[PDB]
């Protein structure tokens, strides 16, 4: 890969650079390349990967649901050639490599090296948060079978999270939140999103007093997003 | 609905 | 170009579809290969072009200066040395501006200026021309930086010219030019009196001719003139 | 200062 020569801690440091300078395609390169040194990924550097491959994936996610609209549009008194979908198409299959390619560090072999909760859990959370961007464009044979790939793994990641997190943890709560927006948004399970958030809200709120001010704006961040979601949903 | 990665730092 | 096998109709509409998407690199791809197929630009094809490499040549400047500035820190005093990445990452950033800013200068040189008959056409090319010459002498630093700098006041000098003679002082491409040329001068030339100058003769000429116009001419001229104004308000 | 890519539409 185009990064092997470079150093790992150049890897990140041009990481950081890239973020600085909104260079998100460039952040992923780079991080991708730190991951397949082979080593572990620090709190920090977990961290710089995600950010990096959300970026790039969110531009892209905006861009097909953008052109899907229009398509969706033109399919209907509507006018009639085929360039909507074949640029749909182009998105849908650059966002599916990304997904592809995050999903393939993580199986190649982030998660089966993270055995401390915090690493394992960030993982598998960030598994499912990209076979959901897959379900997202799915219409295949395959999309229940991507669906289900999703649920396992922020499943995974939830039961984990509950036996070794507080329900404090920013990444629990981050789990929680996009395990509720998989519900509502992909299983067709608004009540199951629902419920989720609300425990995740409750049981938060009931652990705010075990935390430094620091903490506690990490952690009522996430439960701010909880809150929002839910005064959507009802 | 937002994800986790809509909010800000 | 991996465009070659694509209706032109086809790349116009996607380079559409693109800028709605806010896929510019997309959309300039598209337009490149729109130019390639060899005819002429329509006055909305043309602009479709210059939105896509705006953008993306936007982001390359912003990213740029970015990096420049954290470089230009860590060559003060007292700074930690942290080795070449900072520099090596610029550079990085540079050359691929530098690659940008050579595709569209070469589609401005072939063929595009050269078969550009009417004035409209002609000044908006030249326009281009100087401003992706000003862009590469944003960044410039060596034995070609003056010749730079010149390529790209010729090319601005050569749309004045033709839009003082063919064009109404509201002409928008005569008010861009205008205004990216007082730029060049401000911010390029070290001419900050030259820049003031022509600001000012060029608001003051375009105000004059606002009574010809349509409401919706107007409109346009108007906002472009209030750029005009703020950088002066900035620059006195 | 701004150029005229600056401005919106
Ligand atoms: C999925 C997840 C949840 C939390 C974090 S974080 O590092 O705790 N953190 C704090 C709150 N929000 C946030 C947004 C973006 C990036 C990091 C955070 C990381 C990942
Ligand atoms: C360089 C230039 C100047 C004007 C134009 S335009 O087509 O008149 N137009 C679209 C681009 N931006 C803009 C701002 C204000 C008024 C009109 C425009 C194109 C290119």
């Amino acid at each position: 890969g185009a990064m092997g020569s470079m150093e790992r801690a150049s890897l990140i440091q041009k990481a950081k650079l890239a973020e600085q300078a909104e260079r998100y395609e460039d952040m992923a390169a780079f991080m991708k390349g730190a991951v397949e040194k082979g080593e572990e990924l620090s709190n920090e550097e977990r961290n710089l990967l995600s950010v990096a491959y959300k970026n790039v994936v969110g531009g892209q996610r905006a861009a097909w649901r953008v052109l899907s609209s229009i398509e969706q549009k033109s399919n209907e008194g509507s006018e009639e050639g085929p360039e909507v979908r074949e640029y749909r198409e182009k998105v849908e299959t650059e966002l599916q490599g990304v997904c592809d390619t995050v999903l393939g560090l993580l199986d190649s072999h982030l998660i089966k090296e993270a055995g401390d909760a915090e690493s394992r859990v960030f993982y598998l959370k960030m598994k499912g948060d990209y076979y959901r961007y897959l379900a997202e464009v799915a219409t295949g044979d395959d999309k229940k079978r991507i669906i289900d790939s999703a649920r396992s793994a922020y499943q995974e990641a939830m039961d984990i999270s509950k036996k070794e997190m507080p329900p404090t943890n920013p990444i629990r709560l981050g789990l929680a939140l996009n395990f509720s927006v998989f519900h509502y948004e992909i299983a067709n399970s608004p009540e199951e999103a629902i419920s989720l958030a609300k425990t995740t809200f409750d049981e938060a709120m009931a652990d705010l007093h075990t935390l430094s001010e620091d903490s506690y704006k990490d952690s009522t961040l996430i439960m701010q997003l909880l809150r929002d979601n839910l005064t959507l949903w009802t | 609905c937002g994800s986790l990665g809509n909010i800000h730092h």
